[PDB]
């Protein structure tokens, strides 16, 4: 749902 | 011997906000992975 | 100067204990994730 | 009272070690699940 | 396999 | 690259 850093394909795990 | 033990007591407290620190990183990281199998799972059903 | 000590041993024991319930909760946790990934390959395989 | 004060002191640093170990495992798998995660994620993609 | 907390869309991941 | 090499996931690569 939210989360993922808003898309971006995952956004590289949120970063790490 | 009372010095020494208060020094290995100080000692043994840095390890465990270490450790606190560690745990905190790692529930992190699984919220996140968690995460990334919902996601997956709500797309595949 | 000894119960000084005595008194932080029984802080650093609590929280040990504390820490390992907190790891006992994040391995059956992790036991899930693993889980899902292996549920979500098979269903991809 | 000292003696007793000390094995008490080995004692928690024992356990500090086990508990050190343990999350060095906890990360290990939980990595392995990260990468697996992206594997997925790339499959459906 | 068996686990999941026995179906249901996965339980919410088993209660968390 | 990477989960042993393959075989499925190796296990989870051997855990």
């Amino acid at each position: 749902x939210g989360x993922x850093x808003x898309x971006x394909x995952x956004x590289x795990x949120x970063x790490x | 011997r009372m010095k020494q033990i208060e020094d290995k007591i100080e000692e043994i407290e840095s390890k465990q906000k270490k450790i606190e620190n560690e745990i905190a990183r790692i529930k992190k990281l699984l919220q996140l992975t968690v995460w990334g199998i919902k996601q997956l799972q709500a797309r595949i059903l």
